[PDB]
RNA sequence: GUUUCCGUAGUGUAGUGGUUAUCACGUUCGCCUAACACGCGAAAGGUCCCCGGUUCGAAACCGGGCGGAAAC
RNA sequence: CUAGGGCCAGAGGCGGCCCUAACAGGGCUCUCCCUGAGCUUCGGGGAGGUGAGUUCCCAGAGAACGGGGCUCCGCGCGAGGUCAGACUGGGCAGGAGAUGCCGUGGACCCCGCCCUUCGGGGAGGGGCCCGGCGGAUGCCUCCUUUGCCGGAGCUUGGAACAGACUCACGGCCAGCGAAGUGAGUUCAAUGGCUGAGGUGAGGUACCCCGCAGGGGACCUCAUAACCCAAUUCAGACUACUCUCCUCCGCCCAUU
């Protein structure tokens, strides 16, 4: 059950790397209508503390990210939507076809909503993101970036 | 009060339009073509003592499911005589790639018996690549209604999502089943 | 269903996101496997009772929600008594038994069609 | 050096031999009174010390990390 | 006071092996589960034996067994026709899959080779299931059906030759008040300063060897964090970086 689910891997191949990244936009279009169906109130004045709290447990698969701070200078400035989301890494695909892996070690990601911009500090958000929606996101420490 | 919230999503992938005025006389057109050309299908199987045998008439359920897999342009004819047939006929809706899934519900069960053939066939299809059998049947294919599938994409970059949460109640099955274990 | 109401949106989103990958580009199914593996894990820890109509397509060996419906083999055959509709993928080679018969349409309407007439608001 | 026990709304504490978070005090409101102390109903208020692991699901079970307390 | 020991009931002893009287020790190795950015022959964590017990609500034939729900089947029982093959006659099964075939699938039955002569281990075949490919005849020869008995399946579910957890795999019996630990304090000593080095960066109008190179000399700077002996030692676990060794990942840039 452990090695039998891990025969080859669940990892990508060489041929899906060139799948014409603008065709991954309906995956972002599905996520864009998902956020409007989640809170269903955006415009006049509707609780910015609620928006950043519902995105704690929200499955952010297929969302645009842009690195505005990282400990590595080479990681900063990479844009694209994400496909996989592992323990402390998540694989993104960028502009004209090439995929990149950015670890969730000490960095923050910028997620652009319709009328909101939310930073996600990737040093606390780890540990198998299916379990992130479950339990145990408590208040610990600061993020010195 | 025992109420269990159950995420129940049978998103109804509907069939073609129920045009009883349109889908009645086209089946009589199929009886005019399958009888006037020849009825040598049973004469080679029973051998009551070969050109009509060369067709790839997909007879049965499992010959239609293998037909739409590789690369085949054909026509699908599905009747409804079984009430849990949605388990079987889900492959007809979901394999919409290069075919037209026609679904004659009330009359297709009465179309096997007047033709000199076999017992009641559920799924009817035929492979007719690179062979001109009847040019008039190929004109009925743009005339029969097609079915849209909002399950995957429905051909347009616009997704269709719903929130179908049906709360299961234990008191409803307590009056129907009346089963107790202590 | 106050706090658990948020959890229903996170399960059917990743279910639908695996369909959007295979609708545009088939034969590359690594996104459909991980979106089903995350869907099963959230339902495993945050306990929800999903319907057997969808769950019989997830192919509970590892993960494939749409792969046996358009690529693998699902046929009808008769093993011993009544006929069975065998759903078997091409990755873990597991099968799921489902019998199709007109004699048990009353029992075939028992798990799925009884909640369509009893689950009231 | 030594041993055992404990961490639960604001405090004092139950409870659980694993799937629900609460009783007493106090606050708010309500019952009552010309306006009251009691009685009584109800609501606001949860990092169940922290992480990992087992399990379908740990306030609980296990492992580790602290913390606190009782006495020679 | 040798606990490399004895006593009563037992007769069972935690995958196997190896090292140690330091067995909640370590190493090698097999199987399974959980899980991780080295496709994975990978790293890390946990569990292996036997017996007993437990395992929410709902759904479901069934969550210990049996009964009961429904279908299929006849080396069983009973009735009717006896008109018991007629032009292979009759009836049944069959696209809602009959027949045929494939296989490092079975914890199934049997033949059965070898290691062996207790359970058994592996190569191979038949029958019965499982799964896959491919689509037309096949079955019985007085016949048909009900009831009873037995066998098999049963859309559930986190789970149905299961898995997980708890308990049990023994109980009980042996000490010396006498000076002074390569630190030995106990109202609880001790990791000091300066100077010169080592190693790790940086520099040279300096010297020698003459292969553009190298070595020496001199000068500047880093040397820490975690933390504190209280009888001592071995081992596991946990908190760590001035550092060295092994194994790699991601991204940038170059060819
Ligand atoms: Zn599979």
């Amino acid at each position: 059950l452990s090695a039998r689910q891990r025969r080859e891997l669940r990892l990508f191949d060489i041929k899906p790397e060139q799948q014409r990244y603008s065709l991954f936009l309906p995956l972002h279009e599905l996520w864009k209508q998902y956020i409007r169906d989640l809170c269903s109130g955006l415009k006049p004045d509707t609780q910015p503390q609620m928006i950043q709290a519902k995105l704690l447990k929200a499955d952010l698969h297929g969302a645009i990210i842009s690195v505005t701070k990282s400990k590595c200078p080479s990681y900063v400035g990479i844009t694209g939507i994400l496909l996989q989301e592992t323990k402390h890494i998540f694989k993104i695909i960028t502009k004209e076809d090439r995929l990149k892996v950015i670890p969730k070690l000490n960095c923050v990601f910028t997620v652009e909503t319709d009328g909101f911009i939310s930073y996600i500090y990737g040093s606390k958000f780890q540990l198998r993101s299916s379990e992130r929606s479950a339990k145990k996101f408590k208040a610990k420490g600061t993020i010195d970036l | 009060l025992v109420v269990k919230t159950s995420l129940n999503n049978p998103y109804i992938i509907r069939w073609s339009a129920l045009e009883s005025e349109d889908m009645h006389f086209i089946l009589q057109t199929l009886e005019d073509r399958l009888k006037a050309i020849g009825l040598q299908k049973i004469e080679d199987k029973k051998k009551k003592n070969p050109a009509h045998v060369r067709k790839q008439l997909a007879i049965g359920v499992n010959e239609v499911t293998r037909a739409l897999e590789r690369r085949e342009l054909l026509l699908v004819l599905v009747c409804k005589s079984v009430k849990p047939a949605m388990i079987t006929s889900h492959l007809i809706q979901l394999s919409l790639s290069r075919s037209v899934p026609a679904c004659q519900v009330p009359r297709l069960s009465e179309r096997i018996a007047p033709v000199i053939g076999l017992k009641c066939v559920l799924a009817l299809a035929f492979k007719k690549n690179t062979t001109d059998f009847v040019d008039e049947v190929r004109a009925i294919i743009p005339r029969v209604p097609s079915l849209s599938v909002p399950w995957l994409q429905d051909r347009i970059e616009d997704s269709g999502e719903n929130l179908e949460t049906e709360p299961l109640e234990s008191q409803d099955r307590e009056l129907l089943d009346t089963s107790f274990e202590d | 269903p106050v706090k658990d109401r948020e959890a229903f949106q996170r399960l059917n989103f990743l279910y639908q996101a695996a369909h959007c990958v295979l609708a545009q580009d088939p034969e590359n199914q690594a996104l459909a496997r991980f979106y089903c593996y995350t869907e099963r894990t959230i339902a495993k820890r945050l306990v929800l009772r999903r319907d057997p109509s969808v769950k019989r397509t997830l192919c509970r060996g590892c993960s494939s929600l749409l792969v046996p419906g358009l690529t693998c083999t699902q046929r009808q055959r008769r093993c011993r008594g009544q006929r069975w509709t065998v759903q078997t993928c091409l990755t873990c080679q597991r099968s799921q038994r489902f019998l199709n018969d007109p004699g048990h349409l009353l029992w075939g309407d028992r798990p799925e069609a009884q909640l369509g007439s009893q689950a009231d608001s």
